[PDB]
RNA sequence: AACGUGUCGCGAUGGAUGACUUGGCUUCCUAUUUCGUUGAAGAACGCAGCAAAGUGCGAUAAGUGGUAUCAAUUGCAGAAAUUGCCCAAUCUUUGAAC
RNA sequence: GUUCACCCACUGACAGGGAACGUGAGCUGGGUUUAGACCGUCGUGAGACAGGUUGGUUUUACCCUACUUGGCUGGAGAUUG
RNA sequence: ACGCGCAUGAAUGGAUUAAUGAGAUUCCCUCUGUCCCGAGUUACUAUCUAGCGAAACGACAGUCAAGGGAACGGACUUGAA
RNA sequence: AAAUGGAUGACGCUUAAGCCCCAUGUGCGUGAUUGCCCAUUAUUCCUUUGGUGAGGGCGGCUAUAUGGUGAGAAAGUGUAGCCCUCCCGAUGUAGACGUGGCGUGGGGGUGAGGACGAAGCCGAUGGCGCGAGCCUCGGAUGGACCCGCCUCUAGUGCAGAUCUUGGUUGGCGUAGCAAAGAUCUAACGGAAUAUUUUUAAAUGCAACGUUGGAUACUGGAGCGGGGAAGG
RNA sequence: AUCGAACCACCUAGUAGCUGGUUCACGUCGAAGUUUCCCUCAGGAUAGCUGGUGCUUGUCAAGAAGUAUUGUGCGGU
RNA sequence: GGGGUGCCCCCACCCGUCUUGAAACACGGACCAAGGAGUCAAACAGACGCGCAAGGGAGGAGUAUUGUGACAACUCU
RNA sequence: UAGGAAGACCGAUAGCGAACAAGUAGCGUGAGCGAAAGUUUGAAAAGUACUUUGGAAAGAGAGUGACAUAGAACCUGAAA
């Protein structure tokens, strides 16, 4: 469920997918960095982010992964490009879209107020390892949730 | 430390009492009020059908 | 494992014997949980007529008659179901001890059976387990005359020994008297005591000094 | 600045706890109570309208016959018997197997 | 195999030592010290010898610190008054 | 070559032997980056990205000097960063 | 005369802040007999706890309604200690013993509670006890049982045993996914595009199958065509 | 995938003077590593040190003292 | 008065364990839940509770009973 | 083999190995070895018609039910 309630319901839209089979860590870090953005500027960045033209920057899970020079304008110098997180975003953005123009509410003029990503459970493969060893060969997909409110 | 005790001679040395690997060798009396009812019927039965007979 | 116990035949008796007096005392009989409160006298003795009865309306009536009723409504309204575990194994339901109706012999208990709350009993072997229940002594007990003129013979005196129990007399008190206050405070105690003493004077505020030089 | 640290509200991950119990364990009693060449115990293969396992049954194959009870079975069909008990029967390939 | 030793040669000079007898997740594995085998001496024998001889797997750093380079960024009440 | 041989020696076989040997040892010719003394180049890695994604290990942690201490401290005392 | 840079503890100190010795308030050759600082020690005071503890009261007649003052008093080892004074001890490994000392599952008694909400669970909910713990409050938790007191009984209390069984975890988007040479192009297919409102490139990347064409490999002891064992 | 005595089940929870562990609170007391014997030297028995339960008594003192004084003996550092 | 979070001055070696001696460059120690170790029987001794006493106490059996009935009661030249 | 009486016993890591398609799945050439797993939603499936975005999975509404944070291996739902 939602962890937070929306001020003024009738002016706000929602979206949310389980279980995501997208990795934990990369879309922790593309859905974190449209909060407090407007819709349509967000959904600019993730086409720039596809044409490797602009970066997605990486704050938490970034322990030794390469520097970039994209990276300055989110004031840091860590950042990547993960097409599979983010083609993923935008398709849950294009949902959000649809729930605004049912409730009647204007697309262009929503303000994202909310995005939470938390782990989803783990499926489980196995790799075989040197003298005759089994280790395990786990996924980790993700729940996302998001609501915009139109100011 | 031992003092001044008597001697044991407690003779429980065979494999007496019933474990994971042994079957035992013991006897209990669980039935002793039960096999007391049981002798009490079957005389009173006799007696009805050999009556008048002491 | 040793379930169970053996007991001196002596002390058996003892205690039975123990038990039964304690029925006697109304403090104790209001003590262990009874309601008395209605009854005329204790112990109570009743006519022999109570064992021709056949008719459980018959039986409710009398005991509304004698005033032992309460007791039997008080186990009616305390039955509940068991906390815990026993609920599960058969001890579903549970209830306190109401009166005790002791007959002569195990006849004449037609009309007295499916009264919830009253217990039957024959004088001719009488149970600590049910004089006591819960090793709390003081049960409530109700005598038909026959059962009541029985008990000298079973139980014997101080001098004459019981008929029914080989050689068994009723043990001697080891007080003469048990009222101890009354010697306490008798004429004969009361002139051998030492005399009392004077005491001295409550201090006062203004704590008394110490310093012998200053 | 960012990372990091801490507290409160909410949400994830996980399946503890409590209350439940057609299961287990232990003791006691009663019988017109003790298998097989008249082929047993075990083992294999089959059988339902839709039926994999399990249950029952054997080419008369989720059953034929007798008796007591007295209207169902049930997921959908389908019809206008079912359930308990038991005498009469059927009883595939094997197995002491001859 | 040597530390040690001893010779040849150059030189201004070929001083003496320590750092877990510096230094094996730096190397090498000649020696020492398994299992195979030969000799001498010893033992009745299985076997022994600080006697000789030949053949005999050298594993793991992506963690913290130290060191080397490489960048981002606050801060004087050393984040506040 | 020599032999007072700690402790050589005759089927516990002595001495010698052409041919043979992935057997042990010494020297010579040829040849070379083994070395003086290192330099340049290629392919695959490492390095950056997309997708996927472990293990080992893990009391707590991680700047030094001296001191004393279970006689070689990250923590204790004094100093210095 | 020694092996990292380093030690009266450091700085520093030379009419000493060094060595040997002597003194003391206000006033050091007229103030005789205490210059000042720091203990789990000594004196004194308050409270607790245990005694080879020591004393005292306990036969309730002064008199008194509410809207001169109001509550208790148990002949007692042990308490919410019957009450009031006084004296002496109090640390401690291995170990012994005591406790009307705490907590858990079930039996016999007694007394209550519950759909106007039991058990369980949550907490910047406070109060009580030296403590083990007990109780209240709130739940925008739960949905059916449970507890106080006296006794009986036991498979009765966990932080570590390279402990057992589950779950979770930093390391970590890290180490890597490097033998067998290699793919390119157009059309079609596919939801996988040529996806923008706030001219074209600088804002929808990357990747998949078939057919035609190109390039190249296996090189007959073959990534050819048939069998046995095994499946 | 096992050999200076294979594998499976059982006797078997084999024995261990040796290594590891052993779950609530407060209160009153509180040590020893020494003697003799033991195939005894990483262990026991035995006396000593300690706790509990007391018994018989006394109350200023019996059968008191890790101390003096007086008298009288012992000794070869 | 209590509770929460910072700050200042002062104080303050890591727990469990064997050991004469542990903060140790001595061993076991990533985190949480639920499990996890002086028990039962038999012979004897001492302390304490209870009954009787120059006597004490049975056992095995037997007599009478859907009743709290595998209990309880009784069994003497 | 048919039945009965029960219990100061255990209560899903306990009690038989097995409260369940358990001597089953699985392992070993073989003799043999041998689990995990309460379908405990709700009184009753009344188990979410229909609108809309999406290839689908699902999302946003609507509806049943006292409660859907009782939505399907669905009571309660702790700690790390
Ligand atoms: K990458
Ligand atoms: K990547
Ligand atoms: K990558
Ligand atoms: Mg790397
Ligand atoms: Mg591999
Ligand atoms: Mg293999
Ligand atoms: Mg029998
Ligand atoms: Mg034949
Ligand atoms: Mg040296
Ligand atoms: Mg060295
Ligand atoms: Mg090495
Ligand atoms: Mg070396
Ligand atoms: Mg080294
Ligand atoms: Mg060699
Ligand atoms: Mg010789
Ligand atoms: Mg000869
Ligand atoms: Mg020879
Ligand atoms: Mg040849
Ligand atoms: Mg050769
Ligand atoms: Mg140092
Ligand atoms: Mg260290
Ligand atoms: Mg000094
Ligand atoms: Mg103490
Ligand atoms: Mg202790
Ligand atoms: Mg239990
Ligand atoms: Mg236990
Ligand atoms: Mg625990
Ligand atoms: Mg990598
Ligand atoms: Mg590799
Ligand atoms: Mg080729
Ligand atoms: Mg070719
Ligand atoms: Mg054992
Ligand atoms: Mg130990
Ligand atoms: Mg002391
Ligand atoms: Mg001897
Ligand atoms: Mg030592
Ligand atoms: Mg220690
Ligand atoms: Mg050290
Ligand atoms: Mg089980
Ligand atoms: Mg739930
Ligand atoms: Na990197
Ligand atoms: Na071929
Ligand atoms: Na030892
Ligand atoms: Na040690
Ligand atoms: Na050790
Ligand atoms: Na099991």
């Amino acid at each position: 469920h939602y962890s937070r309630k929306p001020q003024v319901s009738s002016k706000t839209a929602k979206a949310k997918i389980a279980d995501l089979r997208c990795h934990y860590k990369n879309t922790f870090e593309t859905a974190n960095v449209i909060n407090g953005m407007k819709l349509r500027k967000a959904q600019q960045l993730y086409r720039q982010v596809l044409a490797k033209t602009r970066c997605i920057p990486f704050k938490r899970y970034n322990g030794k992964i390469g520097n970039t020079a994209q990276a300055k304008e989110w004031g840091q110098t860590k950042g990547r490009w993960p097409r599979k997180s983010v083609v993923a975003m935008l398709s849950l953005l294009k949902n959000a879209e649809a729930n605004a123009i049912e409730k009647g509410l204007d697309p262009g003029k929503m303000v994202i107020k909310h995005v939470q990503v938390d782990q989803a459970p783990r499926v489980r493969r196995r790799t075989f390892r040197a003298h005759g060893r089994i280790t395990p060969y786990m996924r980790s997909p993700c729940h996302v949730q998001l609501f915009m409110t139109q100011p | 430390p031992k003092g001044n005790n008597a001697i044991p001679h407690v003779h429980q040395r065979k494999h007496w009492n019933p474990c994971s690997s042994q079957k035992g060798n013991v006897k209990v009396f669980f039935n002793q009020p039960a096999q007391k009812q049981r002798r009490r019927r079957l005389r009173l039965l006799k007696a009805k059908k050999i009556f008048p007979r002491p | 494992r040793r379930w169970h116990r053996k007991i001196n035949l002596h002390q058996k008796r003892f205690a039975v014997v123990s038990a039964l007096a304690a029925s006697s005392l109304p403090a104790l009989v209001m003590s262990r949980g009874h309601k008395i409160e209605n009854v005329a006298e204790v112990p109570l003795v009743v006519e022999d007529g109570v064992r021709a009865y056949e008719k459980t309306k018959e039986a409710m009536t009398f005991l509304k008659t004698v005033g032992a009723i309460d007791d039997v409504n008080r186990v009616n309204d305390s039955r509940q179901i068991r906390a815990g575990r026993g609920k599960m194994r058969n001890r579903r339901y549970v209830a306190r001890r109401g009166p005790m109706l002791v007959m002569p012999d195990n006849k004449g208990t037609r009309a007295f059976r499916n009264i919830f709350g009253l217990d039957l009993a024959n004088v001719n072997s009488l149970n600590l387990l049910h004089l006591a229940p819960g090793g709390h002594v003081g049960r409530f007990i109700i005598w038909t005359k026959s059962a009541f003129e029985k008990l000298d013979k079973i139980f014997g005196t101080f001098t004459e020994p019981s008929t029914v129990k080989s050689g068994f007399m009723l043990p001697a008190p080891m007080l003469t008297s048990t009222d101890v206050t009354r010697i306490m405070q008798s004429e004969e105690v009361r002139r051998v005591l030492k005399p009392k003493k004077l005491q001295p004077k409550r201090p006062s505020r203004y704590r008394q000094p110490t310093n012998g030089i200053r």
